[PDB]
């Protein structure tokens, strides 16, 4: 990971609901969105706020370096973001429903001189995962089994 | 350098305030001065270190009233081979070879 | 001529250091600078020389034959030494203060004078007693001779003192105790209470401890390292030494005009503090003195110790002259006693030699021909002690009249003893006298079963020979050192130096059943296998094709003439044949060799007469473990006949493995396709075996066990089932692939195999684990992500199931380099262990003799063991932990006697 | 500030209930003062205290008095973290997971090797203005700047220190051999030297 300013992160979740630090109880409220080892805000809904990060990601509106990670403990919940400089990631291709996005006619487009590693990753359908949100997912070895 | 700012010396009148900072291509003076750029060849075959000079300007503030900011040289830095300063970015295959 | 009888130790007086030294050092300066290095102080001022100048204290003594001498300092202020703190404070807080008495009653005077002569024997219970008078001493006040003068509390931690007094009625002021004050006190002890502490009363008076004149090292031992030309780095003793004598030169100005009686107590403290450093840098509680760039000091503290220092690293220890080191190479057709040594080092390294009367026309030749040409001489020697060196343009006049008496130093020859070595050094035998012959090239030749001892193999090691010189220490190499006198080793009896990878396997191709030779390839291995005999290979036994012979008798040239054992070996599979030859044996102790024996086996060796009739040599024959054909014949027919068994022997095995052929293809591995479907129905139920366990302890069927946790019986349970699974296996591959290919007759005989790793290759490899448990490190609940969570399969933790052939899946190979990164770690971990561990066992057991009335002493006198090692028999001849072993002794002897 | 779960909450009152009637308010920040040295320092005893908790109790929120708000919430946090794992509520933290195990690298080394060597010039400065300013009293008023400056500053200083460090690989924080000359057999070595 290379770096970001911070600035532009926080100003970006506070209209997407986070709930600041005025107004917690916290417990029980299934909340604490951290940034950066840094706790800051809450919002009520895991399963809205963790795929809506990921989904706006994918489609170009916010920067390159961000990645969700949930946790699903059975009484406790965190939302973790990451957003320091530091990080060692791995790429991956994102799969949906049973199919592998972007196959053939973009394979041609890389083979001849029309697009490269820089329009993929825009494009939406490489992702860099951190160790951390890695923990969430659930990898596949080959095309045939999926 | 924004983290220091306005320091000292004693005298409450006189302070410095820093400014911007400007990196010059890789360049290098010898005895009876005269300035040349390097070119990494020739640096790691006599014993140099391929530098570039730290330009700074600085505020004279005399109570308050900035006037005149005068650019001093500090020192001289490393610089990585191949980055985006020196001078081998974006340089073609003919002209490696040269 | 004398020698050192004893050593006694005490403490200098100061008396004693102004004889002893030649000058008062009184300039705080070096050089100042950077010419004329001559002072009226530390430097040579009659004082010790290390230039090319002459002058010194009268005695001329330029820098070679110069001992330095020693200086003093007057020191103005009274010092306490730092190493007798702690015990100059057993004295303080245990004497009655104005008078010098030991505050204890009479009895305990007369007593413990008694107590002395009998127990004037042993250290260790002399040493508790002198602690017990310490003890009786604090808790008294009152004192038979002056009334209970109001002792104060002493005090410590770490060397600053006080004393706890009352002034007014109850007061707890902490009054700093002044080392002028101290040495005032212990001047009033008497000399009679030296003997009722740990003192004596010529050698150790208690208050020499304080250093009232420091005395100067020498320049001998303070040398002037240069830097680059003319610069000169000042020395770690100088430089502090050179501040000592600044902090004086203005405290003795400060008290002869300053008197502030308050700054003169701060400077006290930093004149102690300072010669403090440089006794010992590395204290506690003291700021470390450093050279000022960054380095510490190495005080005398760092220079006596510190794993490299003036006990170990270079007195016990020391670096040598003439020897070498270079890489090895094997060779098998030197002798098992030589060496080979490359012609640039036998030029480079020279014994002395002494010419008597029946080398004279030897070495005439020898200092005729030069350094050059390799029967050559380089340094000869006259008998006043001018050697003369021999290269310079001409000879024949120093190869006149030779004059009987000289030394000459010439090459090394094919004869000389030398040693050889391993480096690391870990038991007695890997330092062995060889036998050098010379052979060009650059690398240390080795004969090949000479390799257990030294324990090495041949991918670039490294080996050091080194000659010794004196006629007295050559004669103790060749007779208590060469190789075959270390035939059998002394931790087990059994023979070490033996027969290695081909000379087995290639002892098992003579002997099968089937073997036949032609009469070309008997006659052409009997000259190459050393041995001489005339033309008696008799009698061509099966002429059915041509007249060829057995395997047996050709094997049956070796041996000499009356041996008889009978033992059986690691091929045996089918023990019902064996049977029967015994019984016939036992009951018909000699029946005829042609009739009943040629209903023989494989795996029954039986020699007779010194003619192999049954059997097949494999390793119980030979070998760095036990081979009870080597060691019959070290114990009964002496020792010099049996490193020619072993180099006729040797020679023999690797002639017919040359020419016949021991290849190892690919096609040896592989198993027809029936068999691999048996392997395959076996780890389909032993995985749904896995999957059935993890549903009892799932829905609450625990069946527990009564030591381990749920949690932990499942862990327990399961890997019993995965190793009987893997072992199921392995023997399912072992039925199959017949004792016909090369690469079962190296594991069945053994000579770099086992029967794991051949059934690692074409089944499973098991369980992949790491120190016990299954591997468990990795995601929350998960190894690897490829895995669905909360999962405890067989092959989701750690379980491959492919060999080396049929390839692995990226998380099997994944978790094999979990497994293998754990055999790494430890080899290198372990061996510094074991290394320290060594030193303490030796350094605590090297004293211990034999005398000649078998008995083990300590160096003190006191009787260790009686009849040494309850006994008394050499456990290097000794047999098996037992003694004269009779059994073997009987059945030799009758059949000798009775069969004639 | 600890917690508001009342499951949390009991345990609270056990611990501080115990020791409460022991010392009470403003009087343990002298007691501080009290423990790092004795003998009544006075003078040691305020000021060190006010020394050691504005430089040492959690520097990353702040070095301010104004910031002793925010640092008792944070430490209010891992007081929380160790009293959940007493009863249960998560699981222990492995310190080899690659989540928390960052990488600094040669722009992150490299500017804290520039802070040292940067400060260090600046106070060098400093002294060549004061030991200037009378030896020659008076010059060209708006020209003194303009000319005080430029002989003031003797450009060795920085580059040395950047240089030697960088030459031997022992930097001023703490860290040896930073610094490995550059590995150059066989084209696989040299890359995989990189990495
Ligand atoms: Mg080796
Ligand atoms: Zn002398
Ligand atoms: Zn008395």
């Amino acid at each position: 990971t290379t770096g970001i300013p911070e600035r532009e992160v926080r100003e970006y979740l506070m209209k997407m609901g986070v709930v600041p630090i005025e107004e917690r109880r916290p417990a029980p409220g299934l909340y604490r969105v951290y940034l950066n080892g840094v706790l800051i805000g809450t919002v009520e809904d895991g399963r809205k706020l963790v795929e809506r990060i990921r989904a706006d990601r994918r489609a170009g509106k916010i920067s390159d370096v961000i990645n969700v990670a949930l946790y699903e403990d059975e009484e406790v919940k965190e939302v973790y973001i990451n957003s320091d400089d530091g990080r060692v990631r791995r790429p991956l291709i994102v799969v949906e429903n049973g199919k592998p996005k972007l196959t053939r006619e973009h394979v041609e487009g890389i083979k001849n001189g029309t697009l490269t590693w820089s329009d993929l990753i825009r494009m939406g359908v490489i992702e860099y995962l951190d160790a951390e949100e890695e923990e969430n997912a659930y990898v596949a070895t080959w095309p045939w089994e999926v | 350098v924004n983290e220091f700012g306005e320091v000292v010396p004693d005298i409450p009148n006189f302070k410095v305030k820093f400014g911007k900072i400007r990196i010059g291509q890789p360049e290098f003076q010898e005895a009876q001065g005269q300035r040349r750029p390097l070119y990494p060849m020739d640096a790691r075959i006599r014993n140099l270190t391929y530098s570039a000079p730290l330009y700074l300007e600085m505020i004279p503030v005399v109570n308050g009233i900035e006037q005149e900011p005068v650019e001093v040289r500090i020192g001289e830095l490393p610089i990585m081979l191949k980055s985006k300063a020196c001078r081998l970015y974006g340089l073609s295959d003919e002209e490696l070879i040269k | 001529k004398k020698v050192i009888g004893s050593i006694e130790f005490g403490i200098l007086s100061p008396q004693e250091i102004r004889k002893m030294s030649a000058a008062e050092i009184t300039v705080p300066d070096t050089y100042d600078d950077d010419g004329y290095p001559i002072e009226g102080g530390l430097m040579d001022k009659r004082l010790g020389v290390i230039d090319p100048g002459l002058r010194c204290e009268t005695c001329g003594a330029r820098a070679g034959e110069c001992p330095g001498h020693f200086g003093h300092i007057e020191l103005a202020r009274p010092v306490i030494h730092v190493g007798f703190a702690k015990t100059i404070h057993r004295v303080l807080e245990s004497t009655c203060r104005e008078c010098g008495r030991i505050k204890l009653t009479d009895e305990e005077i007369e007593e413990y004078m008694q107590k002395f002569e009998v127990m004037g024997d042993r250290k260790g219970a002399v040493d508790k007693l002198i602690k017990e008078i310490h003890k009786k001493a604090k808790e008294r006040m009152v004192c038979p001779h002056c009334g209970a003068p109001q002792f104060p509390i002493k005090f410590e931690r770490p060397t600053i003192y006080w004393e706890l007094r009352k002034d007014e009625e109850g007061n707890e002021y902490k009054h700093r105790m002044m080392p002028s004050e101290v040495r005032d006190r212990l001047e009033k002890i008497p000399d009679k209470d030296l003997p009722l502490l740990g003192l004596h009363p010529e050698k150790s008076r208690p208050e020499w401890m304080v250093l009232t004149v420091l005395p100067v090292p020498p320049v001998t031992m303070r040398p002037s390292i240069t830097l680059e030309s003319g610069i000169r780095a000042e020395d770690d003793l100088t430089h502090k030494l050179v501040d000592i004598i600044r902090i004086n030169n203005r405290l003795k100005s400060n008290i002869e005009a300053g008197a502030p009686q308050l700054i003169i107590e701060d400077l006290w403290d930093l004149l102690q503090y300072h010669v403090t450093t440089y006794i010992n840098n590395e204290t506690s509680g003291v700021p470390p003195a450093k050279h000022k760039s960054g380095r510490p000091l190495k005080t005398l503290a760092q220079r006596l110790k510190g794993k490299e220092g003036r006990f170990r690293g270079n007195l016990s220890g020391k670096r040598v002259n003439f020897s070498a080191r270079t890489v090895i190479s094997p060779d098998p057709m030197i002798s098992i006693n030589e060496v080979g040594v490359p012609l640039a080092v036998a030029m480079e390294l020279t014994v002395p030699e002494k010419v008597t009367e029946f080398n004279y026309e030897k070495l005439k030749q020898r200092v005729l021909n030069g350094p050059e040409k390799y029967p050559g001489a380089n340094y000869v020697i006259d008998p006043e002690g001018r050697r003369i060196r021999l290269m310079e343009s001409n000879r024949e006049l120093i190869a006149e009249k030779l004059d009987i008496g000289w030394t000459v130093e010439r090459h090394l020859e094919d004869g000389d003893v030398v040693l050889f070595n391993r480096q690391p050094s870990l038991h007695r035998m890997s330092i062995m006298a060889h036998r050098v012959r010379v052979m060009p090239y650059r690398t240390f030749r080795l004969n090949l079963p000479v390799c257990p001892p030294y324990n090495a193999d041949f991918d670039g090691d490294e080996m050091n020979l080194h000659v010794p010189q004196t006629e007295e220490a050559q004669a103790e190499a060749k007779i208590l050192m060469e190789v075959q006198n270390h035939i059998i080793s002394p931790r087990y009896g059994g023979p070490l130096i033996a027969g290695i990878q081909d000379h087995i396997s290639g002892g098992y191709l003579l002997t099968r059943e089937g073997a036949y030779f032609t009469r070309y390839e008997v006659e052409q291995m009997l000259m190459f296998a050393g041995m001489d005999v005339n033309e008696l290979p008799e009698p061509d036994k099966y002429e059915n094709g041509e007249p060829l012979w057995s395997g047996k008798t050709i094997f049956s040239l070796l041996l000499p003439d009356d041996l008889t054992i009978w033992y059986r070996n690691k091929l045996c599979d089918e023990p019902e044949r064996c049977e029967a030859l015994e019984k016939l044996i036992e009951e018909k102790l000699i029946p005829d060799p042609e009739e009943v024996r040629k209903l023989a086996y494989d795996g029954f060796v039986y020699i007779q007469n010194g003619k192999l009739l049954s059997g097949a040599v494999d390793k119980k024959a030979y070998g760095r473990e036990d081979g009870k054909l080597l060691d019959i014949i070290v114990r009964e027919y002496g020792v010099e006949r049996a490193r020619q068994f072993l180099d006729q022997v040797t020679k023999l095995t690797i002639w017919v493995i040359t020419h016949k052929g021991f290849t190892t293809a690919i096609d040896d591995e592989d198993l027809p396709q029936e068999a691999i479907d048996r392997i395959h129905e076996i780890i389909r139920e032993a995985e749904e075996k896995v999957q059935r366990l993890i549903e009892a302890y799932k829905r609450g069927e625990l069946e527990p066990l009564p030591g381990k946790t749920l949690e932990e019986t499942l862990e327990s349970k399961i890997m019993a089932v995965l190793a009987e699974a893997r072992d199921n296996a392995g023997k399912v591959a072992e039925r199959y692939l017949g004792m016909n290919n090369h690469a079962v007759i190296m594991a069945k005989t053994g000579a770099r195999g086992k029967i794991l790793n051949i059934t690692q290759m074409a089944a499973m490899l098991g369980q992949q684990s790491i120190r016990g448990k299954r591997l468990y490190r990795g995601y929350r609940g998960r190894v690897l992500t490829h895995f669905k969570p909360g999962d405890l399969g067989a092959r989701a933790r750690g379980f491959v199931t492919n060999s080396y052939k049929s390839g692995l899946t990226p998380q099997e190979y994944f978790f094999h380099a979990m497994g293998g990164r754990e055999g790494l770690v430890d080899t290198a971990v372990r061996t510094a262990q074991s290394g320290y561990m060594q030193r303490r066992l030796i350094n605590a057991l090297q004293d211990l003799k034999v005398d000649y009335d078998g008995t083990v002493r300590d160096p003190t006198g006191i009787i260790v063991q009686f009849k040494y090692g309850e006994d008394g028999v050499d456990p290097m001849k000794s047999w098996q932990g037992k003694t004269v072993d009779v059994d073997r002794v009987i059945v030799r002897t009758l059949l000798k006697m009775r069969g004639g | 500030a600890v917690s508001d779960d009342p499951r949390i909450q009991q345990v609270l009152f056990d611990n501080l209930e115990d020791a409460s009637d022991i010392s009470t308010q403003e009087e343990a920040l002298d007691y501080i003062g009290r423990l790092a040295l004795p003998g009544q320092p006075k003078e040691y005893r305020l000021r060190r205290a006010e020394h050691i908790i504005d430089n040492n109790l959690l520097p990353h929120m702040g070095v301010d008095p104004e910031n002793r708000r925010a640092k008792a919430y944070y430490l209010g946090m891992m007081a929380l973290k160790v009293l959940e794992l007493s009863l249960g509520l998560r699981g222990e933290d492995d310190k080899d997971h690659y989540a928390n195990k960052r990488l600094k690298l040669a722009g992150d080394l490299l500017k804290d090797l520039f802070r040292v060597a940067f400060g260090q010039l600046v106070k060098d400065m400093q002294y060549q203005m004061t030991k200037t300013y009378q030896r020659k009293g008076e010059r060209y008023t708006f020209e003194n700047i303009q000319r005080f400056v430029r002989n003031s500053i003797r450009p060795d200083v920085l580059s040395e220190r950047i240089e030697h460090a960088l030459a031997t690989g022992s930097w001023p924080g703490g860290r040896t051999g930073v610094s490995q000359l550059l590995d150059r057999t066989n084209y696989m070595s040299t890359l995989s030297h990189l990495r």
